[PDB]
């Protein structure tokens, strides 16, 4: 219950708080100097191995790419409204 | 909050300043000799206001504040009836939800439109 909860927010809202390790995409922002500001970079990062065995590695990568357009979309292209 | 969710409807909708208990995050001085000065409260916001995100949001809903209250000073109206513009503005109900969702952007962004169309419309007519 509480896991597709967590499914339905980041696929909604693009949010990951009260997460506690228990999601398979998060944000890595370490930077070895190349693009700090994340200009170009995107930093998202999706794990493999941390998805049940009831879910497709497709149908995660899926939301992890929704997720990533759809936080790409609020950053960069300020589309605010069609966003929201 | 049902108290806090009516003063910022005020606010953003006529401009009208009444804290009485220091609760509100804005308030205007003279409660120079005609522009007084808005002090902002940080102690008593409802966000952290250090991105540039939320700066321009808290700007633009002073800027609304300021230019709603302008308008009922030289109108000498006590208050801005909703029929003088095609922007009609609606209560806040539950501050979670008006927290957690872009609402209260998009409820800001319609009443700073509204405030600066009035203006622009009073400025160059009058």
């Amino acid at each position: 219950s509480l896991y597709y909860e967590y499914l339905m927010n980041w696929l909604t809202k693009g949010l990951l708080r009260a997460t506690y390790g228990e999601f398979f995409i998060a944000e890595n922002t370490d930077t070895n100097g190349t693009d700090d500001d994340f200009i170009y970079h995107i930093p998202i990062e999706f794990n493999q191995e941390r998805v049940p065995a009831f879910i497709p590695k497709e149908l995660a990568y899926k939301i992890f790419m929704i997720g990533k357009s759809y936080i790409f979309l609020e950053k960069y292209c300020k589309e605010v409204q069609w966003t929201n | 909050s049902q108290d806090y969710c009516t003063m910022l409807y005020e606010w953003l909708t006529q401009g009208i300043l009444n804290d009485p208990y220091q609760e509100f995050m804005t308030y205007d001085d003279l409660e120079r000799a005609w522009d007084t000065q808005y002090f902002i409260r940080k102690d008593v916001l409802l966000r952290d206001c250090d991105s540039e995100e939320d700066k321009n949001l808290l700007f633009k809903m002073l800027r609304t504040g300021i230019l709603l209250k302008v308008v009922r000073a030289s109108l000498q109206i006590p208050t801005i009836p909703s029929n003088s513009s095609d922007i009609t503005i609606q209560e806040i109900n539950d501050f979670a939800d008006l927290m957690e969702g872009s609402n209260l952007e998009l409820y800001v962004d319609k009443c700073y439109s509204r405030a600066n169309e009035i203006f622009l419309k009073l400025f160059f007519q009058g």
